């Protein structure tokens, strides 16, 4: 119920061992979010699903299909 | 340079530290505190936005394979090693070459140095194992020798030049990395750019604090001292002078910070461009990626900033 | 297929904009920042700065010029300081908006009026084109880009020997489905027989590392036989 972070003294949020994308920034890498009866949790944000590319000295990966995305950029 | 230090300055505890009379006087000047606090918070958030834009450009967190069959190139001086701060060697050399009473809180950066190191290790593993493709979509592995073949063929040098000289190119690249290691390890005036930012902000804070010991034409630079030595019918005037003075000093500091933060954001957008065009791909903009024809680049973190190794 | 993908993608953009609005945070933030700057400038009018009353005519009436002068002078100092602070905020914010405007001009000249090869400069992926759309005080691009989709773990080799000489692919890469060998363009698996036209020769088998034996077909052998 009372977490102590490298940013300060968080009061009213459980400190989970999990790791999700940063929803509400706090500091020092801690991010809080409202999740499962539910409550407010404060975790150590994760940077993305780790991934080990099957590198070799003779293996190449080539696409066969393509997708035409259309993104937006506002200025 | 990529980010300043997220500093916040409570106007009130600065100008009128622990003096109710002083605070109630200050209220007559209106919303200056709200304005300065909002400005410094704008800067303090823009910093985390800067680091986010510079480093967090990779969707996943790649990892080199344990084996090291890279056609003869040697990345051990830049890939992480678990034996520390899971940073790499040159990141260490960089981290070593770089070296409170009045509301001057210093917020912490949202991304802590370990997470920065993880981002840069991710970008480096992606570039090593997958070429540029990991910046265009799904990472596709490809033997490093062939990747340098493509990088060559990109600058108008047919592949057989690389394949026939693979060992010579490997030796040159390894020795060049070594020379970088030495150049950093011996002289430190190469990192003048980051150190200059840190020193500029340190001196700005020190000037802000040493302005507290000035009278601005009042009796004594201490508030409680003026409250005691006189009566409110004159402590009001003396205070009002001190408040005017300290407020002017605070606005001058915040304007310095606004301008310096605009400049650092300029360098951060430039670094983001340089990483997106110079790491995640091979560029053809002359001198944009180190003097010479450009082959690739590898990033390395550094305290409040990034450091590229333009392999050309 | 490309037509259908492009149309459906435009449709998804339409929906994404029509439903959520936090995508346009960038323009709204500018408008709100200027609105709050003006509101602070105005609400500074109701402050005394250490004077008697925040109204001017009131001070002119309630007192005499030998003191209305001092009270006024305080109000003038205060309001002048507030005005300079606002104008400095505006100068800095206008420098920043000019930064984004030069960036938008560059992005339109390089990203609409032509096709760019600057990675991630024109939307995540290989760049195909873009279409601009206006927006209140700002521009909105639709970076139509091309993204490779689904890959296969092929086996490769930097070159092949056929007659003692090394063969490198002209514009492509040597892949192999384990049984045969083909040369295919780097970004779209489209295997081709390795003729002596898809490749060009150099050196001999000795020097390159990782070469693999194979047979490079030659289009002249058929006619030369017949
Ligand atoms: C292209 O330039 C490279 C520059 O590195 C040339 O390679 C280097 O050539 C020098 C001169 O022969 C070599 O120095 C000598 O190395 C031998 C090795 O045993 C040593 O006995 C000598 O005392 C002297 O140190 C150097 O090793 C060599 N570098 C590498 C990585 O092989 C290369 O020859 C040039 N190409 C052509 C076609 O000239
Ligand atoms: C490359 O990727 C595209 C992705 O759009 C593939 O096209 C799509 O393939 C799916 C799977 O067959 C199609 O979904 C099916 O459509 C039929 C149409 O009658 C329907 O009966 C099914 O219930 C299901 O919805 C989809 O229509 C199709 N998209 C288009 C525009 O044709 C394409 O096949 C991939 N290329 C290769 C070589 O795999
Ligand atoms: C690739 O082939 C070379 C040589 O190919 C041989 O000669 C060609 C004309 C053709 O007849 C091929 O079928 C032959 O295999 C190999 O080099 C030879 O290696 C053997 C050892 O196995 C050695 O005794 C020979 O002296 C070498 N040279 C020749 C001219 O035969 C090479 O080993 C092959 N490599 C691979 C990976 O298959
Ligand atoms: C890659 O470079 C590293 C150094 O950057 C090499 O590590 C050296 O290895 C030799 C022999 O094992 C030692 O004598 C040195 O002390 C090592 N130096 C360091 C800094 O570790 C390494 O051998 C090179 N090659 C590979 C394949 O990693
Ligand atoms: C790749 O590595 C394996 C590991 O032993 C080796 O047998 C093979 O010859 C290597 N091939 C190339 C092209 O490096």
């Amino acid at each position: 119920n009372v977490f102590q972070t490298r940013a300060g003294c968080l009061i009213g949020a459980e400190h989970v061992n999990n790791s999700y994308e940063c929803d509400i920034p706090i500091g020092a890498g801690i991010c809080a979010s409202y999740q499962t009866s539910q409550s407010i949790i404060a975790y150590t944000m994760s940077l993305g699903a780790e991934n080990s590319v099957a590198y070799s000295n003779n293996s190449i990966a080539i696409p066969t299909n393509f997708t035409i995305s259309v993104t937006t950029e506002i200025l | 340079p990529v980010s300043m230090t997220k500093t916040s300055v409570d106007c009130t505890m600065y100008i009128c530290g622990d003096s109710t009379e002083c605070s109630n006087l200050l209220l007559q000047y209106g919303s200056f505190c709200t304005q300065l606090n909002r400005a410094l918070t704008g800067i303090a958030v823009e910093q985390d936005k800067n680091t986010q834009e510079v480093f967090a450009q990779v969707k996943q967190i790649y990892k080199t394979p344990p084996i090291k069959d890279f056609g003869g190139f040697n990345f051990s001086q830049i890939l992480p090693d678990p034996s520390k701060s899971k940073r790499s060697f040159i990141e260490d050399l960089l981290f070593n070459k770089v070296t409170k009473f009045n509301g001057l809180t210093v917020l912490p950066p949202l991304l802590t140095d370990e997470m920065i190191a993880q981002y840069t290790s991710a970008l480096l593993a992606g570039t090593i194992t997958s070429g540029w493709t990991f910046g265009a979509g799904a990472a596709l592995q490809i033997p490093f020798a062939m990747q340098m073949a493509y990088r060559f063929n990109g600058i108008g040098v047919t592949q057989n030049v690389l394949y026939e000289n693979q060992k010579l190119i490997a030796n040159q690249f390894n020795s060049a990395i070594g020379k970088i290691q030495d150049s950093l390890s011996s002289t430190a005036s190469a990192l003048g750019k980051l150190q200059d930012v840190v020193n500029q902000n340190a001196q700005a804070l020190n000037t802000l604090v040493k302005q507290l010991s000035s009278n601005f034409g009042a009796i004594s630079s201490v508030l409680n001292d003026i409250l005691s030595r006189l009566d409110p019918p004159e402590a009001e005037v003396q205070i009002d002078r001190l408040i005017t003075g300290r407020l002017q000093s605070l606005q001058t500091y915040v304007t310095q910070q606004l301008i310096r933060a605009a400049e650092i954001r300029a360098s951060a957008n430039l670094a983001a461009t340089k990483m997106s065009e110079c790491v995640l791909g091979q560029s053809k903009r002359v001198d944009f990626c180190g003097k010479g024809y450009h082959l690739m680049s590898f990033p390395q973190s550094a305290p409040h900033g990034v450091v590229f190794l333009h392999v050309t | 297929l490309i037509a259908n993908q492009f149309n459906s993608a435009i449709g998804k953009i339409q929906d994404s904009l029509s439903s959520t609005a936090s995508a346009l945070g960038k323009l709204q933030d500018v408008v709100n920042q200027n609105a709050q700057a003006l509101n602070t400038l105005v609400k500074q009018l109701s402050s005394n700065f250490g004077a008697i009353s925040s109204v001017l005519n009131d001070i002119l009436s309630r007192l005499d010029p030998p003191e209305a002068e001092v009270q006024i002078d305080r109000l003038i100092t205060g309001r002048l300081q507030s005005l300079q602070t606002y104008v400095t905020q505006q100068l800095i914010r206008a420098a920043e908006i000019r930064a984004s405007a030069n960036l938008a001009a560059t992005k339109m000249s390089e990203c609409v009026l032509g096709q760019s090869k600057r990675v991630d400069f024109c939307g995540k992926g290989y760049h195909l084109m873009s279409f601009p759309q206006s927006a209140p005080h700002g521009v909105v691009f639709l970076h139509v880009t091309y993204v490779p989709a689904q890959e296969k773990n092929f086996t490769t080799a930097p070159a092949i020997c056929h007659d003692g000489k090394a063969h490198f692919p002209r514009e492509g890469v040597f892949v192999s489905n384990g049984t045969h060998w083909f040369v295919t363009q780097r970004n779209f698996y489209e295997p081709q027989i390795i003729t002596t036209d898809n490749t060009f020769v150099s050196g001999n088998c000795d020097v390159v590392i990782g070469i693999v034996n194979n047979t490079v077909y030659d289009p002249l052998q058929p006619e030369l036989d017949s």
